[PDB]
RNA sequence: AGGGUGUGGCUCGAAAGAAGUGAACCCUUCCGAAGGAAAGGGGCGCAAGCCCUUAGUACGAGGAAGGGCGAUCGGGGUCACG
RNA sequence: AGGCAGCUCGCGGGGUAGAGUGACAGAUCGGGGGCUCCAGGCGCCUGGGGCUUCCGGUCUAACUCCGAACCCACGAGCGCCGAAGAAGGGGGGAGUGGGUCACUCGGCGUAAGGUUGGGUGGCAAAAGGGGAACAACCCAGACCUGGGUUAAGGCCCCAAAGUCCCGGCUAAGUGCCAACGAAAAGGCGUCUCCAGCCUUAGACAGCGGGAAGGUGGGCCCAGCAGCAGCCAUCCUCUAAGGAGUGCGUAACAGCUCACCCGCCGAGGCUGGAGGCCCUAAAGAUUGGUCGGGGCUCAAGCCGGGCGCCGAGACCCAGGAGG
RNA sequence: UUUGCUACAUCGAUGUCGGCUCUUCCCACCCUGGAGGUGCAGCUGCCUCCAAGGGUAGGGCUGCCCGCCCGUUAAAGGGGAG
């Protein structure tokens, strides 16, 4: 399901396939994510519900958490190389 | 995420009511460029009107806790 | 002869009565119907959307229902004042020599194929033109949409109703 | 208002109306993609006015107007006795300069008045790179003001 | 105009016990059990609490959102009628020649109409019961569909008095619902 | 339906056409007009994609040199497919 | 040794579109005041007629107190041609005097791929690239051979290049049409923008009750005991009601018309316009349609975007001729 | 499917009315089939919607076509194909 800190894969762009979490819901068909500590590094901005696929996994964070905010949860749950589980 | 509130005239035939529901509407976006992206094509799609006929007079943020229609405020 | 033939315009103004013959007479007389001068609230109009030409049997049509429709519901000389502003100038004219000169071998075809005048018409040149308007008090406003919904279905050309 | 502006016909010359055709022939537009050079005052302006829906142009910057002398080749220099003569060097400008002109004796001292038909190319990534209609009221004809440089490094 | 989210909660009473599995939805109670399958729902996710049904939907329009109430209505016939039956009555009017009518297995034959020597023959849903007690007709059963469809197609049997003549009241009608039973 | 072209099959080829003073076909190097990339690295966009570097590089019609093999090519008739 | 097919500036010419009608000539719809005659009624009132005055409204190819854009004469300047390709003068040879269509401004006509005028352009006398095929529409002017980049148009397959991207709509196979095939009317079918009026001092819909009394007042009537022929209009009242609808009925009666209670607890109602779609929408030269296959978050339609393919056009190399 | 209007095609020819013979098509439905309304008791009527699978005949009068008339019939529909 798409709700917030549901993490998300990239379809579409130059990111195509990196790790990335919902951090709101903008309208019908935008959500605002952000990549925290990517390598590369996913920017903090929108994205269309059709160029992610949802994962199983999932973190606790508040809406509109800000980037310090969301790396203190993926390391709470032990998820900072935990993405790669499947 | 900055609800903004767009208003501006349409033309189909000599056509100007500004007042809210044959003239204006409300966008929530992240910044300014997205906002006028989404009035141009729903008022042009759903009412066939080209860019030429919309003019937008005022954009401006509106605060969160001041909107007359409860639409916009739900999915807040 | 059906009225698609004289709702465009077919060349220009022809109206000055005096180089033209034999002219009939109009079918409307009277424009000005009810109590004029009376005490109104509402002063509601019929108004054209596309230019073209009324015959003067759509026009007297128009208002013969119209005026039957009102007069039906309370009075005549009570609180309504029906008025039809334009008035049909225009001369319409009909190659009527097909019918009989165009078969004694006499000038038959389109041989001297100016027309002789059958009627007339108003020619509405401008767009969104007055074409009739009533007024009434505050009670009877609903009654004055019905009588020109219902006269407006008379009419060659597309209009409106607006309320002041 | 700049003092110096680029005119390119971006049509052919089949079927053209006779005043537009007369009046391109003044401004030595004769076929397709050929460039010129000419001040700006009120006279050359309405002259632009009339064959608008066959041209474009608008006002040369250092980028344009260097770009456009050097693309001159063995039809396409100045008139050296006629003969086009392609440039590339000061070597014509070394003789040809002491009839006409002044104060040009050196490739970087040719930036004041005249030239000759300039023979383009269509442009690059496609006249319609972002257009449908070079048929099309200021779609791509017409008057388009600084944006004619980027056009002639296209070209 | 889009409703942004709407959602709606089923309650499960006791003694009923409800499974939910790809789509398909079954109800079992004391009267009896119904099987619904749900899968032309779509844009609709049906959530199996642990005590009652979730229906979640979002940015409804006119469309999905009179989807959404509709499923919602099935939903709570099918828990009522596992709990309580339904039961419809039909009155037999005759205005001179009186009408005979018998079931036989899953048809019911009607004979004796206004005079003619046709019988005519009413298909019996499954899982439905129809007896006669007199000048009346009872259809029993869970599914209300099924009920209200056996109960239909008595009725609509009759109708053909109603060719070629000036009703004078001559069929088998429709006269009422849902006793406890 | 019928001729012209491209690629193939089978046939005729003494002379008048080229050719052992080397036909035809294969390798290597060099120059190169107008035009002209991508992979890699970095940045922007929800996205299709775009911008800087790579780089006017690789390439590119034509043209010039060398090596190998070595006897057919041009031309005629007809058939298949585009 | 000058020339003018174009433009600018200067200086002049004009009565068209429009606009007006108390500025002339004609037409043309209403009201107020004053004067007069006639007719009717009991000096007055009402109607018709004529004149005058004031206020508003509708028009003109053969009306004008006005008046654009625009076109034109002359002078200067610019621009182009010119002593290689030459203003004015002289001479030899013709053909032509059936045109036609598209766009645009008209006259006649119910119209016409009609007929007759003004301006521009094709064809004639013009290939090639697009439009399914197509004298005339769009691109464009072909000396020959090779390479490249574009225009019109297109990119699911036939068939070179997108099963391209974002926001929406349509359920009819509507549609997949620049020139080419649909009107008035109806649809809250669904999608959108404006108005106005009611809402937590409990709206809308619904549900139970009060759902009414003097009186069923009444005139006329055996009786219409709202609603058969004209019509008023009063409080035991307060958290409640009007002297009051459609049914109907010989007449009733009664349901319903209207106001409060009780519940309920989120928004509701009435007008205006727009998009798409549906009905309107019926033929045969014989046998199914966007060219065909086929296509449904599209391969359709609306508002935008990105990249490619694609002429003999433009660029480049070699060759030929005047 | 009439009658006109136009003068695009055929003037070194596309045999020009009616009838008979034979074939096929349209639907805007006359009968046969289905459904409904009615100022539909029944019988008979009138009207609206679907539907072209089958049928729609014999004679007197006139060169006819149209039309009038005779005795029947479930009905004895109306049009196209140079």
């Amino acid at each position: 399901a798409i709700e917030i800190g549901r993490i998300c894969v990239k379809t579409r762009g130059r990111e195509a396939g990196k790790k990335c979490v919902i951090v709101d819901i903008i309208d019908s068909n935008f959500v605002l994510v952000t990549g925290p500590k990517e390598i590369n590094g996913v920017k903090r901005r929108r994205v269309n519900i059709l160029h992610i696929e949802p994962t199983d996994k999932k973190v606790e964070i508040n809406k509109g958490a800000t980037d310090q905010e969301v790396k203190q949860a993926i390391e709470q749950s032990g998820l900072t190389d935990f993405i790669k589980e499947a | 995420v900055k609800i903004f509130m767009v208003r501006g005239t349409a033309i189909f035939s000599a056509s100007r009511f500004p007042t809210s529901q044959k003239f204006t509407k409300y966008v929530r976006a992240l910044n300014e460029k997205q906002a006028i992206e989404y009035i141009y094509s729903q008022l042009g799609g759903k009412n066939k009107i080209k860019r030429y006929n919309i003019h937008i007079q005022e954009i401006k943020e509106v605060k969160e806790d001041e909107i007359t229609d409860k639409t916009i405020r739900d999915l807040a | 002869r059906p009225g698609r033939c004289y709702r465009k315009f077919s060349g220009p103004a022809y109206t000055r009565r005096e180089y033209i013959p034999g002219i009939p007479m109009p079918k409307i007389t009277k424009f000005v119907m009810g109590n004029v001068n009376g005490d109104y609230d509402y002063e509601l109009r019929l108004i054209t959307t596309e230019k073209g030409q009324i015959r003067h049997n759509a026009l007297e049509a128009a208002r013969v229902i119209a005026l039957k429709y009102l007069s039906k519901k309370l009075a005549s000389e009570q609180n309504f004042a029906l008025v039809v502003t334009k008035y049909p100038h225009h001369v319409i004219r009909e190659n009527k020599m097909m019918a009989f000169a165009g078969a004694d071998r006499l000038q038959d075809g389109m041989r001297l194929s100016f027309g002789k005048p059958i009627g007339t018409a108003a020619r509405l040149e401008k767009l969104g033109e007055l074409v009739m308007y009533v007024r009434v008090k505050k009670e009877h406003l609903e009654a004055a949409k019905e009588a020109l919904k219902i006269a407006s279905s008379k009419l060659p050309i597309r209009t409106k109703i607006e309320i002041s | 208002m700049n003092e110096l502006i680029g005119v390119i016909r971006i049509r052919g010359w089949a079927a053209t109306p006779w005043y537009i055709q007369d009046t391109l022939s003044m401004l030595r537009l004769k076929n397709a993609f050929n460039a010129m050079i000419y001040p700006k005052d009120s006279s050359i302006q309405g002259m632009l006015n009339l064959v608008s829906s066959y041209v474009t142009w608008g006002e040369l910057n250092d980028e344009g107007l260097r770009l456009l002398v050097s693309k001159l080749e063995i039809s396409r220099g100045k008139k050296v006795n006629e003969e086009y003569v392609k440039d590339k060097l000061n070597v014509d400008f070394q003789s040809f300069v002491e009839s006409i002109k002044d104060g040009k004796l050196r490739l970087n001292k040719l930036d004041e008045i005249f030239s000759l038909p300039i023979r383009l190319h269509p442009p690059k990534g496609g006249f319609k790179g972002k257009v449908s209609r070079p048929f099309r009221a200021g779609g791509e004809f017409g008057y388009r003001g600084d944006k004619i440089n980027e056009l002639i490094r296209r070209m | 105009l889009k409703a942004a989210y709407i959602r709606e909660e089923i309650q499960i009473p006791d003694k009923v016990k409800v499974s939910l599995e790809n789509n398909v939805l079954k109800v079992k109670g004391p009267k009896g059990e119904v099987i619904k399958d749900f899968s032309y729902a779509k844009g609709i996710r049906i959530q199996l609490n642990e005590g009652k049904i979730i229906l979640e939907t979002t940015f409804a329009d006119r469309r999905k959102k009179a989807l959404l109430y509709s499923i919602i209505a099935h939903i709570k016939n099918m828990i009522t009628g596992t709990i309580n039956g339904y039961r419809y009555y039909l009155k037999v009017i005759s205005t001179h020649f009186p009408i005979s009518v018998k079931v036989s297995g899953d048809e019911v034959q009607v004979s004796n109409l206004i005079g003619e020597k046709n019988i005519r023959r009413a298909k019996i849903l499954p899982g439905v019961k129809v007896t006669v007690k007199g000048e009346d007709i009872v259809v029993e059963g869970s599914d209300i569909y099924n009920v209200a469809q056996t109960a239909a197609n008595i009725e609509s049997s009759t109708k053909i008095v109603g060719y070629d003549r000036r009703i004078f009241s001559d069929g088998i009608y429709i006269y009422k619902k849902e006793v406890i039973g």
